[PDB]
RNA sequence: GAAGUGUGGACGCCAGUCUGCAUGGAGCCGGCCUUGAAAUACCACCCUUUAAUGUUUGAUGUUCUAACCCGAAUCCGGGGA
């Protein structure tokens, strides 16, 4: 099928570097447009535990400003502001029908603690592309209309699933085998910074590469 | 008990097939009635020595086999007579240890193992080419002629 | 790791690409890259289905044999897994 050759490419077996992983992450395309390469981990930490979840964010490699598309999600009095704040998508609880149903345009996802619950329950979407709100992201608090202001500042938050594996957009798909590897190394220096105090053993068992579909390559996070 | 079961495992199992039986049990009955032996440096280097001696000391016997049957290429024919009468055919017939009997009385010793006959051929009176099994290798033919009697 | 494009082929059954070919126009790597009846990219999950091949285990049937059974003083004979 449209894997027949394209299990030839890696060896399974076998831990490539990063230079190789991105030299290797090509050899990995001949498809349609750029697929965003991610960077899946496998955490030795307790999912359960609060003191044991990761979540911040890296400096990797344009996307910031008034192009940026906010969406707010607030309730009463909080939507008017996020309204005269002048974020392109605002709206209360009801929207989030239309986000479980499908539009998904839009850049960042501003909203206020008490619709925090609501929003969480459906934030297995947004949870894995980084988009839900959190407060250390500065991205819930009563005062909406000066985040949405502060927001064209410049972060692409990650966080570690239930499963215990966190990934992210080291870029996309292709990207000079240098720009890649760059932010690679970014990214994987600035998680086992993150790495918590209690965690105990390999924090990292094993790095790779993720995005939507293909083939398996493992690396060396060193 | 690790033991070398010798006697009874496929027709013959006296190469070294080592098996954990039972203890007390061994010692008791296939010890003393000969059936297999303990598996312990010495031995096993003494056994298996045996492996070795068999095929070095081995192929005098098939190589003066084989030349001594070839030798019969030379002398020709084994008369044997039996009951006949059915329009050339015979009121019985000549089985693996008629040949082997007969065979032998002609100056050749071979078994009635070494006989290889699927099916008793031997029912008219004529000429005929019976085959022999030297060894699972090795195999051979040889020229019978049935007389009527 | 030649194939993809636009108008050409097959061994069990139905379609995207791939290889040693043959060739042109469709363009160079493409094809790729915003149409209602014709729409998009890099490592795991869930039915995974169906088909084929190989290995292991269990059950049933058939055949061959050193067990076992019977006859005989013995040799041995009959029977027979």
């Amino acid at each position: 099928k449209r894997m027949r050759v394209i299990r030839e490419k890696v060896d399974a077996t076998k831990q490539y570097d990063i230079n190789e992983a991105i030299a290797l992450l090509k050899e990995l395309a001949t498809a349609k447009f750029v697929e965003s390469v991610d960077v899946a981990v496998n955490l030795g930490i307790d999912a359960r535990k609060s003191d044991q979840n990761v979540r911040g964010a890296t400096v990797l490699p344009h996307g910031t400003g008034r192009s940026v598309r906010v969406a707010v999600f607030t309730q009463g009095a909080n939507a008017e502001a996020a309204k005269a704040a002048g974020a392109e998508l605002v709206g209360m609880e009801d929207l989030a029908d239309q986000i479980k149903k499908g539009e998904m345009n839009f850049d960042v996802v501003i909203a206020s603690p008490d619709a925090m619950r609501v929003v969480g329950q459906l934030g297995q979407v947004l949870g894995p592309r980084g988009l839900m709100p959190n407060p250390k992201v500065g991205t819930v608090t009563p005062n909406v209309a000066e985040a949405v202001k502060n927001a064209k500042a410049g972060q692409v938050r990650y966080r570690n699933d239930k499963n215990g594996i966190i990934h992210t957009t080291i870029g996309k798909v292709d990207f000079d085998a240098d720009k890649l590897k760059e932010n690679l190394e970014a990214l994987l220096v600035a998680l086992k910074k993150a790495k918590p105090t209690q965690a105990k053993g390999v924090y990292i068992k094993k790095v790779s590469i993720s995005t939507t579909m293909g083939a398996g390559v493992a690396v060396d996070q060193a | 008990m690790q033991v070398i079961l010798l006697d009874k495992v496929a027709n013959l199992g006296s190469l070294g097939d080592q098996v954990n039986v039972k203890a007390g049990y061994a010692r008791n009955f296939l010890v003393p009635q000969g059936k297999a032996v303990p598996a312990t440096k010495k031995n096993i280097e003494f056994f298996e020595a045996r492996r070795a001696e068999l095929e070095a000391k081995l192929a005098e016997v098939l190589a003066a086999a084989n030349a001594r049957a070839e030798k019969i290429n030379a002398l020709e024919t084994v008369t044997i007579a039996s009951k006949a009468g059915d329009e050339g055919k015979l009121f019985g017939s000549i089985g693996t240890r008629d040949i082997a009997d007969a065979v032998t009385a002609a100056g050749v010793e071979v078994a009635k193992s070494e006989v290889r006959l699927p099916n008793g051929v031997l029912r008219t009176t004529g000429e005929h080419e019976v085959s022999f099994q030297v060894h699972s290798e090795v195999f051979a033919k040889v020229i019978v002629n049935v007389v009527a009697e």
